[PDB]
């Protein structure tokens, strides 16, 4: 997050950070208290053995324990049609072995129903634990920023990406710069204000630097993969 | 003399701002500054007293809090020419030519851009060598000005992908802050420093293409076989200076012979009767 401010302890209970080898690598979001929605590029072959994974919830500053007080991941389900060259279909699901009962500052986000009729220049918000300005370290405190949704046709311009965005993937950010996520902001909850309820419609997959001109943010689209999550949840139970 | 001025010129409309037409007949002023330029037929309505048009923001701005009078007159099309010269300094430095347009056509500006001294629409060719996609032309910029800002960045798998600033054009760019060419508005009695130059068609010495200059148009100014030219009269001060008008003492300029009337001939006052007579004893100073 570049150009943002520190996130006050309000009500944002849809950000779960995954920790492996006692260090933070990638985050994620939760929709139901039985799964974890996160990116799929961190679930590669060297990142196997999901037993060595923990999840933290309701934790702003990442210092409250040491190799303990977490939720162990039982199984991880990734999208079968995942490509490592073009980075397409970068959505993975992690299942927890704990009931995860609802408590204070614990409230998931509902999936977006088909046919939302979203505005072209819709206002959204981002959050995560990444660098500060450029090639920095993991942020100790939680920060948030405000981004806008740009069109796919304008994102496919020859001077921006030259037609490198799939129809099942969208772009969000500012073309002027100074508002972008750096390396380490994997996943991240991208929600918007509509009908007094937030909708998770974004998922960070990759990116070309941060706070750079003609290089907006990259956030996946879950409107096409919404049925896949329901299918996996039905096949699991 | 205002009367002779309006008689010898085909005046179409004479209106002023913050000044009355009666107090300018016999008074004195300190100085008078006059500005004139052609009136395009497309932007003829933009010459009103206060408007956010292209003329009043790119070519010449008319002040409202000053005593300035606007004069609209016409000129015959016989033995008339139009001079289209670019007052820009940095544009002609890189080899700016002429518009090469037909006669009886004027050039008006719609988007003016201001740049600093450290500016060069040219890139260092030693850096553009490691570029494969959207490779901009480069040449040797003269000393004293930095080269074009271009960076090498990889998005997914393209190693040789170079991006520069001012894309696609400085008129409508996605990041005006990164591009040094910024839009400027002319002030009271100020010219436009220069127009936008497309960096994709520039570049031996850095020579931009003549077709890369954008942000201007052209249109005829012929109306009823006559050309329209604007005129602005600005009066500095009132009831002062040494610039007066002869609209009072030269009222009749005709004398009678046979009746008695007063006279103020050359500071001599009195009354008497006149009579024509042939005299040949006067000199050039008597």
């Amino acid at each position: 997050i570049v150009g943002g401010e520190s996130a006050l302890p309000g009500a944002w209970p849809w950000q779960v950070s995954l920790h492996v080898q006692n260090v933070h690598v990638c985050g994620g979001s939760i929709i139901t208290p039985e799964w974890i929605v996160t990116a799929a590029h961190c679930v590669e072959k060297p990142l196997n053995n999901p037993w060595h994974w923990t999840a933290f919830a309701g934790i702003l500053r990442q210092s409250f324990m040491f190799y303990g007080a977490g939720y162990q991941v039982e199984k991880v389900i990734s999208h079968p049609n995942y490509d490592s060259k073009t980075k397409n279909n970068d959505i993975a699901l992690m299942k927890l072995q704990k009931p995860l009962t609802f408590n204070d500052l614990v409230k998931p986000v509902c999936l977006p129903n088909p046919g939302m009729m979203l505005q072209p220049e819709q206002l959204c918000w981002i959050s995560g634990w990444g660098a500060t300005e450029e090639k920095g370290k993991t942020s100790e405190v939680l920060n948030a920023a405000k981004v806008l949704l740009i069109e796919t046709q304008r994102c496919n311009s020859r001077y921006v990406y030259d037609n490198l965005i799939t129809p099942a993937m969208i772009c969000a950010g500012f073309l002027q710069g100074n508002v972008d996520s750096c390396q380490g902001d994997s996943g991240g909850p991208l929600v918007t204000s509509k009908n007094n309820i937030w909708w998770l419609i974004g998922d960070t997959s990759w990116g070309s630097g941060c706070a750079k001109a003609y290089r907006p943010g990259v956030y996946g689209n879950v409107m096409v993969f919404t049925d896949w999550i329901y299918r996996q949840m039905r096949a699991d139970g | 003399n205002l009367s002779t001025l309006l008689r010898l010129v085909h005046v179409d409309s004479f209106s002023c701002n913050n000044l009355d037409k009666s107090k300018i007949f016999g008074s004195c002023f300190n100085s008078i500054t006059v500005d004139k330029f052609a009136i395009p037929n497309r932007r003829r309505d933009d010459l009103q007293l206060g408007s956010s048009g292209f003329l009043q923001s790119s070519n010449y701005k008319i002040d409202i809090s000053s005593s300035s009078c606007q004069l609209y007159y016409s000129l015959p099309l016989v033995n008339v020419t139009i001079n289209n010269f670019n007052p820009s300094s940095w544009n002609r430095r890189y080899g700016f030519g002429s518009f090469n347009l037909s006669s009886y056509d004027v050039v008006y500006s719609d988007h003016c851009f201001s740049v600093n001294s450290d500016f060069c629409p040219c890139a260092d060719p030693s850096v553009v060598n490691s570029c494969a996609k959207s490779k901009p032309p480069s040449a040797i910029c003269p000393a004293g000005t930095k080269y074009r800002h271009c960076d090498l960045d990889t998005t997914l798998y393209v190693k040789n992908w170079c991006r520069c600033s001012c894309l696609p054009d400085p008129i409508s760019t996605y990041s005006p802050n990164t591009c040094p060419q910024k839009k400027v508005v002319v002030g009271i009695g100020e010219h436009c420093p220069g127009l936008g130059i497309n960096e994709e068609k520039c570049g031996s010495s850095c020579f931009c293409s003549p077709d890369a200059f954008l942000g201007w148009s052209f249109d005829s100014c012929i109306s009823n076989n006559r050309c329209n030219i604007f005129s602005n009269f600005i009066f500095n001060g009132i009831n002062s200076g040494t610039t007066c008008s002869n609209d009072l003492l030269y009222s009749n300029t005709e004398i009678s012979t046979g009746v008695c009337v007063n006279y103020d001939l050359y500071g001599i006052t009195g009354q008497g009767i006149f009579k024509e007579v042939s005299a040949a004893y006067y000199n050039n100073w008597q």
